[PDB]
């Protein structure tokens, strides 16, 4: 095509001075995806897409030209038909189980069957018209519209088979070796969770714990021996209990058309999708209704409506995911049967990570007495008006209204582990009677969440296009925009809830502190208003030189009221030079189609919406003089009157090349983006009233190169295949950042935001303890490394003189979690009526810190473990590579230093693993039915297809994990593989 | 279709009313540092205890061990001074943004903020700055002046002359803005009309401007002059906030720890004559070495920044 | 602070088949046969918070003396109702000689 | 009180379309009460076939 859309105005391709990526959304390019953010993986150079989960409806983490802020909006801006979208941010959490409670983005409500193109604005010259929202990139969505002609009626039906999640890559211990490990641990001096397990409960029941410890297998009675041998031979398929294969459905019906005066588009879609975890699913039903009327030869008015309804059903777990079925697959004992021989429930009391055995868990009882249900109702309406004053002047105004209401309902009955843990957490000590009680009433809990995100944006633009002397072209646009946003949440909880009777019971909280541990009713409200003034200019000379510029003035209620910073521009200047259209190079025009150089410079902005320019305080009733008490306000946050956006000074140099009738196009872009005035915590001088505050001080640099190559390898009458290679390398570095004085892991200054620091180990010593390195390079134990001193000799009284600034030097940089090298290869073959698309996407160069296979101090023998526990050092296996299970009996100072500094073992270099994976994102084979058969059935066209999604992943090994990007979070299901059959009809 | 970008947060308390700004200023009044007693620890009127856990805190202050103090020695609260100064400056900068209050109430709030700023700069420059009357000290950099609410600025030390010029300017600003002649006894820490004159008299006494010191002392003495007659009441302390002598009961000069950890040396007590009501009212009964604990402070009821007894001596000296 | 959320949902599906004929130019017959399936949901939720500060959006705990006073000042209640309807209908009309 | 309505209708030999946007703001005689309504109507009908 010869047009680029930016969400504000349309640019000719020959005048585009910016770095812009483009993707055409269709079945042949985009596979049978259901969200338009999951379809972007490997198809735009410089746009990195990562999966948050494999669960249905889970958002994606998209980074355009890296990370641009430390504490702020790191997600791109999504623009739907010129109106920016709200609710597309992906909140980050430190609790790994929060991934099971993620909120869907508004992007999940948009059918890709309605989107025509996706244009990604990468450069400062492409994004600086968005001002304070430009630093993270902008992804603008163009929706399909009716074409002038007879109505076009497209029906599409897709049927997906999702194979079951096979937990064979988890490398769990089977019943035989699990029982062997439990017997081996019961014979040793390792005393943690000694009461936990199945062997230690069988043996303790008959009372031969001491007899077994002294004697062993021989000292065990035949009855206990038969019980243990029966345990060894009990095998339970937990993957079959927890996971299943699914059949998913998708249907779409679209009807387009147009007059000489009216163009219309309508669409209805409905999909039902199931997750690999039993009991989860998500259905989406949506309607699209677009229409455009030519009221006059000057006035044109259009109305576009997108209504959407998504219903999600899933499980609720604990705050820390001891119930989580995905994590329970790695946790359930191989010999534990969920059901009795008489069909009753058998409870798992080893779910808790501590030594407590009091609350029992059953997955069949959890899936019956527990429910998580959400419903998202979304509306998005755009009214467009256009008035052509001249053949040069044109005024276009636009109003976008957006509403998104999510209603969640979590119910836990009385007989469920969620309610058991909730009741247990309510334990309190009452002085009236010396005892421990529980203030949460006996029954269930019903929790109700209602989150509403509303937005109204209004844009007005005036564009003027002129040509002088046939060699000068000028385009000037001036606009204004007002945008207001609301976010309102309400949460309500009721304890004592009977599911069938819908009643509730009162709760008597001992304090006001426990009344917030179990909130009963809370409300949150947020408003924001934004006022912006635009201008874009472009001047083209001799159809060969183009100079463009952008200026934007942004004001908001999230910025300070200081006149020094209030209205500062967010500009851009860019220039294109077409070397091909040059009279000295007209000789190389029979084989060269295009040569062009783009150079852009600009200033981009970012808004941190979690910081305020206001004096946020709290009321305290204190007194200065005796007898006189009054309300006083204590300052919680300082009034930053100079609060502003975060600057990003960026440059971009790009090359566009095209030779042999587009037989081979190349597009290179080297960029350097230096972000300053980043908002983060700074240690302020004491001459202001505060020790630290969040202000605009920090810095970051993202510097790299993107390459897009597009080849037409063969073009024959029958066979023809094309290749698309997208590649991008990005280098992220934090330049200025404040590190707390009491932090022992080093800061990211000079390293990516996703830096991973690990304590490099010299192996294991003769006793199986990890061995370290000192500054001289000598293999040094933890006692020598930390200079541990025990003057009392009691073991737990150990201390170290090593300061945090010196513990910071024990860590060495390994790599970044965010993969530097990203991209994809898309091959498209066509042969007569057959079409074969192979989409492959690579993420190379990353590192991931995986949770240790087992803890050497706190190892819980009541839960299943990897086969890595079989590679540990033992007196019988002295050549084991992984650290041994240590006890306080030997080396008490080292044991009790490892115990309190629990992050030394978690930050060892042996748990950090490479991240270089290629994924077959899509493999599609299509067949267009011959025109004779379509005419026979009265069909304008017909097509079938078979698609394979995530069918193959290779690269660096991901051992003990189900997916290369499931290596960080064990609480999120991996990306499912799918085989889908599609039938498309054109009436 | 929406503008008027001025929506404030609805999650916290953002002071806008005159009542909320008075609450903020009251919180500022609460945190006025008790560093004048810690400074007087370096004078001849206090003697730290001979036991440990009290020598480690105040001994190095007592012995003027500036160069190599004990790691655990009690520190001067530089941070609290500038926290109270920040709140005073916020109240000053909000003059026209204070709503739901009469002009007189807002004017007195701003005048109290001005006088608090002047008083804090005065005590800070007398703690960490060379004396004004000292030769060669008017051009010595003593302390930074906190005259705004800026957070992204590093303040440099001002000369003593600049600091005192700022103090006098703020006293003049407060003179035309404080309009409360008398406050309630419970609220007496807040600055009254006579507080401006008392502070002006003290500032001029410290500067050496005897005519202005006498003028201010006489101006305040024309309205409040009644002393505490301790020959009638041999146990009444003028330091008490309930006293008729008090003008501003703001600063509790001696903290609980500082009062509990110091005696009164017999050398200082030798300055009292045979017949003196202060000799018995101020301090307790003697001890093995003649050292007396002081009952003139250590609890919040003995709060006093200005009072008539000091102004009598100011006028006498001027 | 009291919050009410009432949702009324309905999905109805109708199918009809109509047949119109004329005989001898003086008989007109119209026959219609149809089915209908209609489902309705009504769900209400009420939540109350006492001690509410309008500017701070905080709340304070309530200690009800009894369970009878806990219903006089309800804090959280939920109501749910489903209904389903199945109908089979037909109409006929016969006109003679207009 | 204010009321505004904009409707756009039309038809083909095969498609008929209707669109409408309305907005009213109404106040009650009691001080402080009021009600605004904003609505959209979008109807379309296609003759896919005879």
């Amino acid at each position: 095509d010869a047009v680029v859309v930016t969400g504000y105005q349309t640019v000719e391709r020959r005048k585009l001075t910016a770095a812009v990526g483009k993707l055409n959304i269709s079945d042949e390019t985009i596979g049978a995806v259901k969200s338009i953010d999951q379809a972007l993986a490997g198809q735009i150079a410089g746009l990195s897409v990562t999966s948050t989960s494999g669960a249905p409806g889970a958002p994606a983490k998209i980074r355009i030209r890296g990370t641009s802020s430390l504490n702020g909006t790191q997600d791109p801006l999504w623009v739907l038909d010129g109106i920016p979208l709200e609710g597309t941010d992906v909140p980050q959490s430190n609790v790994l189980n929060d991934v099971s409670n993620i909120q869907q983005s508004s992007i999940a409500g948009l059918n890709p069957a309605d989107i025509e193109n996706i244009t990604v604005l990468k450069d400062a010259a492409a994004t600086a018209i968005y001002g304070a929202r430009a630093a993270n990139g902008v992804i603008v969505i163009t929706t399909k519209k009716g074409k002038v002609g007879k109505p076009v009626i497209n029906f599409s039906s897709k049927f997906t088979y999702m194979p079951t999640l096979s937990t064979n890559r988890l490398n769990m211990l089977n019943s035989q070796e699990k029982v062997d490990l439990e017997l081996e641990l019961l014979r040793s001096n390792f005393a943690y969770g000694d009461n936990k397990g199945g062997v230690s409960k069988i043996i303790s029941g008959y009372g031969l714990t001491d007899a077994y410890k002294k004697g062993g297998w021989s000292a065990l009675t035949p009855e206990a021996q038969t019980d243990i041998s029966r345990l060894r031979n009990t095998e339970t398929d937990w993957g079959d209990i927890l996971f299943r294969d699914a059949f998913n459905q998708e249907y779409s019906l679209s009807l387009s058309g147009g007059n000489e005066r009216v163009t219309y588009y309508t669409s209805i879609g409905y999909y039902q999708e199931n997750g690999n975890v039993k009991g989860v699913g998500l259905d989406r039903l949506n309607i699209v209704a677009k229409t455009s009327y030519k009221v006059n030869r000057m006035l044109k008015f259009g109305v576009s409506l997108f209504v959407n309804r998504r219903n999600n059903k899933t499980y609720l777990t604990d705050t820390y995911g001891l119930v989580n079925p995905v994590y329970y697959s790695r946790k359930a004992n191989p010999y534990y049967q969920p059901f009795d021989a008489n069909g009753n429930y058998v409870y798992d009391f080893d779910v808790q990570n501590n030594s407590d055995t009091d609350l029992g868990f059953n997955i069949f009882e959890e899936r019956k007495n527990t429910s998580n249900e959400e419903t998202i109702n979304a509306l998005s309406s755009i009214f467009d008006a256009e008035l052509r004053f001249n053949d040069k002047l044109k005024f276009t105004t636009q109003l976008g209204l957006q509403l998104d209401k999510a209603s969640k309902e979590q119910i836990a009955d009385k007989e469920s582990f969620s309610m058991r843990i909730i009741r247990k957490n309510s334990k309190y000590w009452d002085s009236a009677s010396q005892s421990n009680k529980y203030f949460i009433p006996d029954g269930g809990v019903h929790k109700a969440y209602e989150n509403t995100n509303s937005q109204i944006t209004w844009k007005a633009m005036g564009e003027y296009r002129d040509s002088f002397n046939d060699i000068h072209e000028l385009e000037v646009m001036v606009g204004t925009e007002l945008r207001k946003t609301w976010y309102e949440t309400l949460f309500s909880a009721g304890y004592g809830f009977d599911r069938q009777t819908l009643t509730t019971k009162p709760v008597v909280f001992p304090d006001e502190d426990r009344a917030r541990q179990f909130p009963l009713h809370q409300k949150t409200y947020k408003e924001n208003a934004y006022v912006s003034f635009f201008s874009t200019a472009s001047y083209s000379l001799m159809n060969r030189y183009t100079f463009g510029g952008s200026i934007r003035f942004d004001g908001s209620d999230l910025f300070g009221v200081d006149k020094k910073y209030r209205y500062l521009p967010l500009y851009s200047v860019s220039g294109l030079w077409r070397l091909s259209n040059e009279p000295f190079m007209q000789g190389t025009r029979k084989w060269m189609d295009n040569l062009a150089f783009r150079v852009s410079y600009g200033i981009q902005g970012n808004i941190d919406k979690n910081t305020s320019p206001f004096l946020l305080g709290k009321y305290i009733v204190d007194n200065i003089l005796p007898g006189g008490s009054e309300h006083m306000i204590d300052i919680n946050s300082a009034p930053n009157k100079k609060l502003r956006w975060e600057k990003t000074q960026s440059v971009n140099v790009g090359l566009d090349f095209s030779v042999l009738n587009q037989a081979l196009n190349l597009s290179v872009d080297y960029y350097y983006r230096k972000g300053t005035d980043l908002i983060g915590k700074q240690m302020l001088p004491l001459e202001t009233g505060f020790v630290s505050t969040n202000i605009n001080w920090a810095s970051m640099v993202n510097k790299g190169v993107e390459v897009s190559l597009s080849t037409r390898n063969v073009a024959t009458k029958n066979f023809s295949w094309y290749t698309n290679l997208n590649f991008a390398y990005n280098n992220n570095k934090v330049l200025r950042e404040a590190i707390p004085e009491a932090q022992t892991i080093p800061g990211r200054e000079g390293y990516p935001v996703d830096a991973i620091f690990a304590i490099k180990t010299a192996g294991l010593d003769e006793e199986g303890y990890p061995l370290f390195y000192d500054k001289e390079g000598k293999k040094v134990t933890l006692k020598e490394l930390y200079r541990l001193q025990d003057p009392f000799g009691l073991g737990f009284t150990v201390n170290s003189d090593v300061t945090p600034a010196e513990e910071r030097s024990f860590y060495s940089y390994i790599g970044s979690q965010d993969t530097p090298y990203t991209g994809g290869l898309i091959n498209t073959f066509s042969y007569k009526n057959w079409e074969l698309t192979a989409n492959l996407s690579f993420n190379l160069g990353g590192y991931v810190r995986t949770t240790p296979s087992y803890n050497f101090i706190n190892f819980d023998r009541g839960q299943n473990v990897n086969s890595d526990i079989l590679d540990r050092w033992t007196p019988e296996n002295t050549d084991g590579r992984l650290p041994a299970l240590i006890t306080s009996e030997k080396r008490a100072d080292e044991y009790y230093w490892y115990d309190q500094k629990s992050e030394i073992y978690k930050n060892l270099d042996i748990w950090v693993k490479k991240l270089n994976y290629f994924r077959l994102q899509n493999l599609r084979l299509g067949y267009r039915l011959p025109e004779k058969m379509t005419k026979s059935l009265g069909m304008g066209s017909a097509s079938v297809a078979i698609e394979g999604r995530n069918l193959l992943v290779f690269g660096s090994s991901y051992k003990n994990f189900l997916d290369p990007e499931s290596m960080y979070n064990p609480y999120a299901p991996p990306i499912p593989k799918s085989i889908t059959f599609s039938l498309n009809l054109n009436f | 279709c929406d503008s008027y970008l001025d929506i404030r947060p609805v999650g916290s308390v953002i002071p806008q009313t005159a009542e909320e700004y008075r609450a903020l200023l009251a919180r500022a009044y609460l945190n006025v540092p008790n560093d004048r007693g810690l400074a007087c620890l370096r004078s001849d009127e206090m003697l730290v205890n001979d036991n440990e856990y009290d020598r480690n805190s105040y001994g190095d202050i007592e012995r003027w061990n500036d160069v190599s103090p004990f790691p655990g020695t009690s520190q001067f609260t530089w941070s609290n001074f500038y926290n109270v100064l920040f709140i005073a400056n916020q109240v000053i900068e909000s003059q026209k943004e204070i709503t739901e209050g009469t002009p007189e109430v807002v004017n007195q709030l701003v005048g109290e903020a001005h006088l608090l700023r002047a008083y804090l700069h005065f005590v800070l420059v007398n703690l960490h700055g060379q004396p004004y009357t000292k030769s060669g000290a008017l051009n010595s950099k003593s302390i930074p002046l906190k005259l705004d609410t800026d957070l992204e600025k590093t303040l440099g030390r001002n000369t003593v002359e600049e600091v005192y010029t700022s103090i006098l300017s703020d006293i003049e600003h407060a003179r035309e803005l404080i309009n409360k002649e008398k406050w309630e006894t419970v609220f007496s820490y807040r600055f009254n009309v006579l507080s401006v004159d008392a502070l002006q008299s003290r500032v001029s006494l410290y500067m050496g401007a005897w005519p202005k010191c006498l003028e201010s002392a006489e101006a305040v003495l024309a309205k409040k002059s009644v002393l505490v007659d301790m020959n009638e009441t041999p146990l009444a302390l003028p330091n008490h906030f309930e006293s008729v002598e008090s003008i501003t009961a703001l600063e509790q000069v001696m903290g609980s720890s500082v009062n509990n950890a110091v005696w009164v040396p017999a050398t200082f007590l030798a300055l009292y004559q045979e017949g003196d009501k202060r000799l018995a009212a101020y301090f307790a009964a003697p001890d093995e070495n003649g050292n007396r604990k002081s009952s003139k402070g250590g609890k919040r009821e003995f709060s006093c920044t200005f009072r008539v007894g000091e102004l009598y001596l100011n006028a006498a000296e001027a």
